[PDB]
């Protein structure tokens, strides 16, 4: 259901925007498929890569490069339907994260990622959903910290709604 | 367009806005359309201008007038009666008839290096491209006043002569000659440095050139010049000296 | 003689210093043949001041470039000149887009004050901006003449011959004399040079590294009696020519009862049951056709073809319903049908998400049988799950309930070359019963053409002349209402306000009409434009959309059109093997005392040789050469191995109606994907490639590609990566990237390819490019043409030949009549003999010996002659039959003719047409006032503002995307040269110019003379200027912000204010902008003609108001 003019402008951006920077994911925002936060992903994680350790910086640069390059190359003959677009975006995200060792790098900087993650951000965008879903599969201490953080902000912004949804 | 009714503003006065480039349109009727069955209108009034209407004004020629109050342009019998002796400076007057009676024509032609400025009775100086225009004593009035203005070739810049400074003591008006002086290390080579201005608005051919040569290169310390020709001071731009 | 072939890669030459170069006057004249797709801007020859380090523009340059540099569309010849005394370059271009592959004579004359550029010996450009000598003798050694392309690699691709140059500006008489010499070599005092190319190195030197072009022999300096009878604006084939249609109108022998073999195709089941149309319908429709066309000397041999396939009879043969359509979320009434699932759900909106449970059941569900539910995921299209004849609405399954007519044609592979194949479908549309191929279309003679019809109306009384209307479509007959309803808009150049041979229906006997369904005269309001009503509309004509009962005739022009289209397009359809006659009457070249030369035209189909089947000679041409179109096409599928593919659009002849636009009749990298799918980008520089194959492998001589659209963004590589020739040897011959033009097809010479060649492989990196078709021409006397016999001719005269001559045959289409007598009148005609068979004799020509004839250099108005150039070539301003060509007025005997528009002189009929020569002519102007004083924000001696005063030199030309503003620009225009260039502060300094005028007055518009638009080369932003009008009370009436452009320069800005307020006499115009690169050489008030409410607001009886002078003053006379 993605508009043809949207497809043309996204492929123009991709062939124009380089591998580095937010340029690839900047144009991907404001699309008909409503997959948002990619520009936010790049912007926030390039803010906070300095807070990440040296291995964290290496991993985050590698993941950004993988995302841009792969999402540009594999954006070929996929059907016009948005659900397929979201599925392939999630697949590319998880593939880059697993091939660049998201789990251990997150383990070294659990507090930092706790700082970036926000309840509104996970409530709004499916990318950060994929990130946190993989994060809960990246270490018992890391998943415990992520659960504590998500409970804290979820109850801050929801109150009793968060508790009643989290039955036990 | 759509306007909002109100008893306070009754009778409603709506101004007229349109493209002033296009002529107006003589309103024979006013159409007011509405979706309200409760609207009752007892009269429509055209609040006209004082004396201006570009509609028929757009098509007027010399010999016909335009009535101010009624605002339309119609052919006229009288007016345009003033023909003294037609004197135009720096121009040739080919008069169709020597007598200055009603209908006498005289073609005023600007001479070499002259621009024809047409001054009429109001604030419109229109420099016609044609150097010659025939002013006619239409019912005994020269329909246009004409004059011839001189021409200039502008100041000569470095494109005229490279590596030179241009001095114009008498300006650039028709007949002037500006002198270019070769700023060092350029030197004069030719016959004359006074470039003349013609009627074309452009200066004469360069009777001299300002050649820029590098002088004899200084001896590089602890090095000897291997190029024998380079001992001279005459070395055009790009000349090479081997040390 | 000899000619020089330049490949365009830098095979340039410098004139040796042994020959002097003229300083005041000269005349260049060369024969040439320019291949298409030159590197724009392209140079062929030029004089350069090699010592002028900063201003290399001094000198003269000839060549071809595109008018409107941006998104290049107009490749034309040009000449540019800049004398050393002059401060800038002037330039001029050709009148029309140059035709590639044609031998043309080009000349350029400069007398020191008049610069003239003349094509084909006809005047097309004159100017006088540059004055005086080109350069002083002092810089004579600096001037170097260098040919083949500029040092900027602006090379030329093609052939050059007879490089000639005078030291004086020759007259039109002189250049035409030199043209008719066409290669005469002799020394004259004014002739600086006359090159025969025998010893080029004697007077010329090559570039560095031996970049030398090729030397060949001049095939022909000129060819008389140009046979390229181009069809009119609405014309597409030779059938549209007025001369041939008149000849067919006069010759009833040409219209002997036309037996046409037409075939109706019927479909049965496997057991030969359930016909698409019954035999009674076929017989009744054939009888209606016979009754309709016996009076037009037309008879129809009815052939009936039958095909039996039960697997196809059950399914639905949709018409005008594309398979790629349906399910596109948009309602398509032509595709809306129950067997299409109401356009696959687009034309049927309902509460869909209640049937999600119906999915995954494994059984077809009607609610699931829509695009939203993926048509049950193909369950309804699965034959095992359910029947596919009423459920398969998904347009992917090969077992679909429906197909289109084109796929059926692909299955059939019929003999359309010998019969008009008739097919049947469902006529969903109401205005017509189907869509039929045009005779000029690709598929008319191919097995894809035919007429589709609805069996519900076929053979039905009351609906029988609609099939006649479809046949009229198939015979090239335009709609009788064309020119009113079929126009693109009211500005369509095919306005049929009156019945004519070139407007709308192209018939002089068919009254103008709108798209009227009924068979009565349309009433008021039926006009699409609304300008005029309709009188005596031909509703009785079979062609009109009138009801089939009322449509009962064909106008004689339509009869002649059908005759001509049968004779040319449908040669193989008619029975017998009678040879094709000569389309037009033979022409009298010239007569001696007792001998006159006669030539005629080739056969209308063009087949100069015998029409034998199987052998390729049925497409052989003169000189025993062969020319063919693209036979087969293919390309790889994206994201898929191999690909196969077969785009029929990229095959055959070029069919696009208008180039420089994305047209569906072309192959595209985008057009090879699923529309409901993201199109993959074509790969990295290996080359997204489309391969083509030809029907007959052959040793080639030249190749041509009809590009229709191209990406406008990147470089000049033409968006084409490489061209890979496919010979029979299996070698892939790489040609590298080429240069493209959106209209002119790419042409390439194939001299080095001496091997048999069957295909081609075009490689492009473009993601928007389009390719229409391809074509190939063979070398001279190719072996594929030797075995076959060329057609001959016999010339018969009234009175007959005095000597008993059997016409000794005619293979050169040439004869000379020894039998002549002064004053005697003779009638001439020719018969085309294809061996023993006899063709229709050509129309006779009446000639009087020793009498004035069309083409003797003397006008004979009694013959209807409007010009006599003594030349039988169109395009020189005088047509083939002594009628002045459009926009080319001329006098004198012989008629030296010129492009009247744009030369610089205005005349009576140019007032309403030539704004360039006469200006705008509406009553709101237009004697423009020019600046008398000019104050600017950044005034300096280097870049003064007073250059804005008055009209600047028209030789100044706007430069688009300037790198920087040199001091040469400042000498004519003002730009802020004083200010520096800080990129953090260049956007805040609002540079402004105030152009004051000699006497304040209002203007209809504003003329802005832009030398530089201010746009940077690396920036896509177009600079904005805040135009304000300063009046006598000095009020800054800000007209507002407007976008600059060199294309619109001199920019014309309309002026609008409020009617409730009067005007305001504009003393000055202030233009303010944030661009340091904007240079304006002058601002003009396009003064209002004869009206001014300013002083009109204060007028009383006894005082007058000057209309033109636009002010109200007290008066002495009047009111008597
Ligand atoms: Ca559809
Ligand atoms: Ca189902
Ligand atoms: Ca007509
Ligand atoms: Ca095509
Ligand atoms: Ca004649
Ligand atoms: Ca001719
Ligand atoms: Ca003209
Ligand atoms: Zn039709």
């Amino acid at each position: 259901r993605l508009s043809l003019q949207n497809t043309a402008e996204i492929q123009h951006c991709l062939v124009n925007a380089g591998d580095v920077g937010c340029g690839v994911f900047e144009c991907f925002e404001n699309n008909s498929c409503e997959i948002r936060g990619l520009h936010g992903i790049c912007m926030t994680f390039l803010h906070n890569a300095g807070k990440f350790d040296a291995q964290g910086k290496s991993f985050i640069k590698d993941a950004l490069k993988c995302k841009a390059h792969a999402l540009r190359h594999r954006f070929g003959c996929i059907s016009r339907k948005c659900p397929a677009i979201r599925e392939m975006v999630s697949q590319l995200q998880r593939e880059c994260y697993l091939k660049h060792d998201l789990c251990a790098a997150a383990q070294e900087n659990t507090r930092v990622i706790v700082e970036m993650i926000h309840f509104k951000d996970l409530l709004l965008h499916e990318p950060y959903v994929d990130l946190v879903n993989l994060l809960l599969t990246c270490g018992e201490e890391v998943k415990e910290a992520i659960t504590h953080s998500v409970q804290v902000q979820c109850e801050q912004n929801w109150g009793s709604l968060c508790s009643i949804l989290s039955f036990c | 367009g759509l306007h909002v009714l109100s008893c306070r503003n009754n009778p409603l006065i709506i101004p007229v806005v349109h493209d002033l480039s296009q002529p107006f349109y003589h309103s024979q009727a006013v159409r007011v359309s509405f979706s309200s069955p409760l609207v009752a209108i007892s009269g429509v009034a055209l609040r006209s201008f004082d004396n201006f209407d570009p509609v028929t004004l757009s098509s007027c020629q010399r010999g016909e007038t335009y009535s101010p109050a009624e605002q339309s342009c119609v052919h006229f019998a009288c007016e345009k009666t003033d023909c003294p002796e037609l004197a135009v400076e720096n121009a040739s007057l080919n008069c169709s008839s020597s007598d200055r009676y009603h209908g006498a024509q005289c073609t005023v032609s600007c001479r070499t290096g002259y621009v024809l400025q047409i001054r009429r009775d109001d604030e419109l100086i229109k420099s016609q491209t044609g150097p010659s225009v025939t002013v006619t004593c239409t019912e005994g009035k020269w329909n246009k006043q004409v004059a011839c203005e001189p021409v200039d070739c502008s100041i000569p810049d470095h494109h005229q002569v490279y590596a030179a400074s241009f001095s114009c003591p008498e300006g650039t008006t028709f007949g002037s000659q500006c002198s270019f002086q070769c700023r060092h290390p350029a030197q004069l080579k030719g016959n004359n440095s006074l470039l003349t201005c013609m009627e074309d608005g452009l200066w004469s051919f360069p009777e001299a050139l300002c050649e820029l040569m590098c002088l004899a290169p200084p001896p590089v310390p602890n090095a000897d010049l291997q190029t024998a020709r380079c001992r001279e001071n005459k070395h055009k731009v790009g000349s090479f000296c081997k040390y | 003689s000899r000619a020089l072939y330049f490949s365009g890669r830098g095979e340039q030459l410098r004139l040796r210093a042994d020959l002097e170069l003229p300083r005041d006057a000269f005349t260049l004249q060369v024969w040439l043949r320019a291949e298409g797709g030159q590197r724009s801007p392209a140079v062929i020859t030029g004089l350069y001041d090699k010592c002028s380090y900063i201003s290399r523009d001094r000198g003269w340059v000839v060549g071809i470039h595109t008018i409107s540099d941006q998104d290049n569309k107009d490749p034309r010849y040009f000449f540019s000149l800049k004398t050393d005394r002059a401060r800038q370059v002037t330039t001029i271009n050709a009148h029309r887009s140059y035709l590639p592959g044609q031998w043309v004579y080009l000349a350029a004359t400069y007398d020191g004050q008049f610069m003239k550029l003349y094509v084909n010996g006809a005047q097309v450009a004159t100017s006088g901006e540059q004055v005086g000598g080109i350069f002083s003798p002092l810089t004579q050694k600096c001037k170097v003449l260098m040919l083949g392309g500029s040092a900027l690699n602006h090379n030329y691709r093609g052939y050059i011959e007879h490089f000639s140059l005078w030291k004086v500006a020759r007259t039109q008489r002189e250049i035409l004399s030199d043209m008719e010499t066409h290669g005469a070599h002799t020394a004259l005092p004014q002739l600086l040079l006359q090159e025969n190319w025998d010893n080029v190195k004697h007077a010329w030197s090559p570039m560095k590294d031996g970049s030398s072009p090729k030397v060949e022999f001049s095939n022909a300096h000129g060819f008389l009696l140009d046979t390229s009878l181009e069809p009119p604006l609405c014309g597409q084939t030779l059938c549209d020519n007025t001369e041939v249609i008149a000849s067919y109108n006069q010759l009833s022998s040409f219209r002997q009862p036309k037996v046409v073999r037409y075939r109706v195709v019927n479909l049965y089941e496997d057991d030969h049951k359930n016909p698409t149309v019954t035999r009674e319908q076929v017989d009744f429709q054939h009888h209606q056709l016979a009754e309709a066309f016996k009076q037009y000397n037309i008879s129809w041999e009815l052939d009936v073809l039958e095909v039996s396939n039960s697997s196809l009879r059950r399914r639905l043969i949709l018409a005008n319903c594309d398979i790629s359509k349906i399910g596109d979320e948009n309602c398509d009434p032509e595709c809306n049908h129950t067997l299409t699932g109401h356009d696959g759900g687009d034309c049927r909106h309902l509460r869909h998400p209640a049937f999600v449970k119906k999915q995954h059941n494994g059984v077809c569900d009607m609610d699931c049988n829509y695009e939203r539910f993926n048509f049950d995921g193909g369950e309804c299209c699965d034959p095992e799950i359910t029947n596919v004849t009423q459920t398969c609405f998904d347009p992917d399954s090969p077992h679909r309930a429906y197909l289109d007519v084109n796929e059926l044609k692909n299955i059939l592979k019929l003999d359309g070359s010998t019969h008009l194949n008739i097919f049947f479908a469902k006529s969903s549309e109401e205005e017509l019963a189907g869509v039929a191929t045009w005779p000029w279309d690709k598929e008319a003679l191919m097995h894809l053409g035919g007429i589709v019809l609805n069996p519900s109306f076929y053979g039905m009384p009351g609906h029988t002349h609609t099939m006649i209307h479809q046949i009229g479509h198939s015979l090239g007959l335009y709609h009788v209402f064309r020119g009113i309803s079929e126009i693109q808009s009211c500005s369509d150049p095919c306005m049929e306000t009156e019945p004519s041979f070139e407007t709308g229906d192209l018939c002089n006997d068919t009254n103008p009409a709108p798209k009227h369904k009924s068979c009565g005269d349309p009433g008021p309001g039926n006009d699409t434009c609304g300008f005029h009503s309709f009188f005596n509309t031909p509703y009785n004509n079979f062609m009109s959309y009138a009801d089939d009962d009322c449509t009962d005739s064909f106008t004689p022009n339509q009869v002649a059109r059908m005759h001509c289209y049968l004779d040319l397009v449908y040669q193989g359809w008619q029975p017998s093997r009678k040879p094709a006659p000569v389309a037009l009457a033979p022409q009298v070249l010239g007569h001696t005392t007792d001998s006159v030369t006669l030539e005629w035209f080739p056969p209308i189909d063009g087949h100069f040789f015998e029409r034998e089947l199987g052998s390729a000679c049925h497409l052989c041409l003169e000189g025993r050469i062969l020319v063919q179109y693209a036979s087969n096409a293919s390309s790889p599928m994206p994201c898929s191995p191999s690909g196969h593919w077969s785009p029929r659009e990229a095959e055959g002849h070029p069919d696009v109606e208008q180039p420089c636009k994305s047209s569906v009749r072309t192959w595209s990298p985008n057009s090879a994907v699923n529309p409901h799918t993201v199109p993959p980008a074509c790969p990295e520089p290996q080359g997204c490639y489309l391969e083509l194959e030809f029907l007959y492998p052959l040793v080639p001589e030249s190749l041509t590609i009809w590009v229709t659209f191209v990406s406008t963004d990147w470089d000049s590589s033409g968006a084409v990566n490489d061209i890979k020739l496919l010979a029979v040897s299996g070698k892939n011959i790489s040609l590298g990237p080429q240069n493209v033009f959106c209209d002119v097809p790419l042409t390439i010479r194939l001299w080095d390819v001496g091997e048999e060649v069957y295909g081609i492989q075009i490689y492009t990196l473009d993601e928007h490019l389009e390719i229409d078709a391809a074509m190939l021409t063979s070398t001279a006397d190719t072996p594929l043409c030797l075995q076959c016999k060329p057609l001959k001719y016999k010339v018969v005269r009234d009175p007959p030949l005095q000597m008993d001559v059997a016409s000794i045959l005619h293979l050169n289409r040439k004869f000379v009549d020894m039998d002549l007598n002064l004053g005697s009148v003779y009638q001439y005609w020719v018969i085309t003999i294809s061996g023993t068979e006899e063709s229709e004799p050509s129309p006779a020509v009446t000639y009087i010996h020793g009498s004035g004839y069309c083409g003797d250099g003397i006008i004979q108005k009694d013959q209807g002659e409007q010009c006599d150039d003594m030349n039988k070539i169109n395009g020189d301003g005088c047509s083939l039959f002594c009628r002045q060509e459009v926009s080319f007025n001329c006098i004198d005997e012989p008629s030296r003719c010129y492009f009247h528009d744009g030369d610089g002189v205005c005349e009576e009929f140019e007032q309403k047409t030539s704004i360039k020569d006469c200006g705008v002519y509406t009553p709101q102007g237009f004697l423009d006032q020019w600046a008398s004083n000019a104050s600017v924000s950044h005034q300096d001696q280097q870049c003064p503002g007073w250059v804005i005063i008055g009209q600047p030199a028209a030789s100044q030309v706007c430069r688009t995307k300037v790198i920087d503003l040199s001091e040469g620009i400042s000498q004519h225009a003002w730009y802020p040269c004083t200010i520096s260039y800080p990129y953090s502060q260049l956007a805040q300094t609002t540079f402004w110019l105030r152009a004051y005028f000699s006497q304040p007055m209002v203007a209809a518009a504003v003329i802005v003379h832009l030398v530089t638009d201010g746009t940077y080369y690396g920036d896509q932003k177009q600079e904005t200027i805040s135009v304000q009008l300063l009046d006598t009370k000095d009020q800054s009436h800000d007209l507002g912000l407007h976008v600059l452009s060199c294309r619109n320069n001199p920019l014309i800005i309309p002026v609008v204010h409020d009617l409730s307020q009067p005007f305001y006499h504009s003393q000055a115009v202030r233009v303010s902008f944030s661009s340091p690169l904007v240079a304006i050489s002058g601002v003009a008030l396009r003064s209002f003609d004869n009206f001014d409410p300013v002083t009109l607001s204060s007028c009383q009886r006894g005082e007058t108001y000057s209309p033109a002078e636009q002010s109200c003053v007290h008066f002495a006379c009047e009111k008597t």
